[PDB]
């Protein structure tokens, strides 16, 4: 190739980098009107480390919430964890959409201490609700997060149905390992817009 | 402080 | 070309790309000592959807001031937005300048529900002022947002004048067709400093 | 070379930006679990420039803290600062770890006025300490941060001994000519953990 | 919240 | 607001 090629593809590589990384719109970010319902989804794994306190007098102990999830922000600890190896989250979207595929990211290895990622997601699920509020949600799809595979991660539906929804679930089935917890980072729905 | 955030109307402008 | 090559294209190419990506010095960032004035430049779009609460009850409806315009930070909805296609902006810069270039940027099609971003300002103009205040500031240039063009757009005005100025304005005249509102995501001033 | 080989540089490259850009744990970040102590560690230079306000009334000047040295947020003016050209800063790292390399980094020349950037550290040295308060600490290695060489620099101990840590200093014995004080961007701290 | 700023004196250090 | 933030037991999950 020349040089003139290269460019370009640079170019092209930097600018699908700085499009979200995957260049899709993402349905469930906060900022974009995405946002979590907490009465349904998970209680957050409590640890009691982390106290910040003004002017000399503690205050509390905080924790990260579920809304971390819809959150660009994913260095190191910027995740939302909960207790064991499985967990609910619900999201109500930014708005009505067809569904089409879903993106889940973890820190990257080399970023972890030991390089092992142990308190990631493993199997996963993806229930669409049509009307907010419990009755039980069609299945969309059942995946896999490879903690061997990149950070970043999308998983196309195989075959999806033309139904639209604006509330979904995450629902973590197993973990890669880590005894206490679930660390989940960002968590991201694309799809065709109802228009 | 931990507030919950939720958009009762639509969504905010983009 | 040889493999040798490559890499010093991409780092180089990286290397811009981490300079706030066009390797121009930002006037008007905020943390670097940009502020907004407020009682002069524009009505923020009043909108009522994103209600923040804390411990049960309701706080308030939150909704991004002006000063968002200045921060680096532009995922979807970092942006400030005000009434129709036409508005007021007006930034005390963190330095006195000789105006040199401006930069302005929304978010990417591709990032977009339906790849358009219709709230995106078209025809803009800066004027610069001397002394803070109204009178009514000069004119440094009239430009264009492209929507089909990149995301981030520099404008280099055409043959500037010596004169220096901390404050300016940037003045919205028309928008990309949205019936509502415009928002604006990041806007930046460069030029050469009065040393 | 071949297209096919381009593309791959270009992602490996893009995959080790990603990985905060060094590809290396941080046991200081703070997200990741690491702490300032500051009852020991330097006095932040006064200035009284930035002027917060709500409601209408003024409240206070706030001035960047200590712990912001342990963000990854490194645009212009994310920075801690200090009187002069020396300065204590002490960590309590996230982990006990052997410590085999620091990373400092300051805002590039390229985004800073007239290309120069007085406030970098210079000269500066590591110790560490195992027991946590003053009785004074090992030294592990007195590096130089480049102020032409680029932004985020990696200093690999010159043979490090084998005993680890979790508290350490961060000592600036000079810094690059700046009348009044010191700006430090983050800093990183590497090394193989206590497993 | 909504707070707006000003700086009074000078740029902050950079 | 200068808020201090101290670890008083292990590391937050990650």
């Amino acid at each position: 190739v020349t040089e003139e090629q290269v460019h370009h593809i640079v170019k092209q590589a930097l600018q699908r980098y700085s499009e979200d990384r995957i260049g899709l719109a993402d349905y469930a970010l906060e900022s974009g009107g995405a946002s979590v319902i907490s009465t349904r989804c998970s209680e957050t794994y409590e640890t009691k480390t982390a106290l910040l306190s003004l002017f000399g007098i503690p205050l509390w102990y905080h924790s990260q919430s579920p809304r971390v999830i819809l959150q660009p922000d994913v260095h190191p600890g910027n995740c939302w964890a909960f207790q064991g190896p499985q967990g609910f989250a619900v999201v109500r979207l930014s708005a009505r959409i067809r569904p089409t595929a879903v993106t889940l990211e973890h820190v990257p290895k080399a970023l972890s201490p030991n390089s092992t990622i142990s308190s990631a997601p493993k199997d996963f699920a993806i229930f669409g609700f049509d009307e907010d509020l419990q009755q039980e949600g069609t299945l969309l799809g059942k995946f896999t997060y490879d903690q061997d595979g990149e950070p970043i991660q999308t998983f196309h539906f195989q075959a999806p149905t033309m139904a639209t929804y604006q509330v979904v679930e995450l629902r973590i089935l197993t973990n890669w390992g880590h005894p206490e917890y679930t660390c989940i980072y960002r968590f991201r729905v694309h799809g065709e817009p109802a228009h | 402080f931990y507030p919950m955030l939720r958009y009762t109307n639509g969504p905010p402008p983009t």
